[PDB]
């Protein structure tokens, strides 16, 4: 992680009115069996 | 056509009302729910867009 400051903008509302409890991110992959960069 | 009422924002209606503005008077104003009253001018602060 990079020092220095940086305020971060608000993008997006949702009226969803749902319970969250538990998440999981979602990746893209390629087969050239399939290869995956670097990413952090 | 029905309409429904449940446990919601209940963001769904039609046009609320509209007005032309005037400036340098003394007067009312109501701008998105927020009510107030006083003297309009023009302004030359830099809001940022949100
Ligand atoms: C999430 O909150 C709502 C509102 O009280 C509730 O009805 C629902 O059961 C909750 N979800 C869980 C998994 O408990």
């Amino acid at each position: 992680l990079p020092q220095g400051f940086s305020a971060l903008e608000p993008l997006v509302d949702l009226p969803i009115g749902i319970n969250i409890t538990r998440f999981q991110t979602l990746l893209a992959l390629h087969r050239s069996g399939w290869t995956a960069g670097a990413a952090a | 056509l029905s309409f429904e009422l449940l446990h919601a924002p209940a963001t769904v209606c039609g046009p609320k009302k509209s007005t032309n503005l005037v400036k340098n008077k003394c007067v009312n104003f109501n701008f998105n729910g927020l009510k107030g009253t006083g003297v309009l001018t023009e302004s030359n602060k830099k809001f940022l867009p949100f």
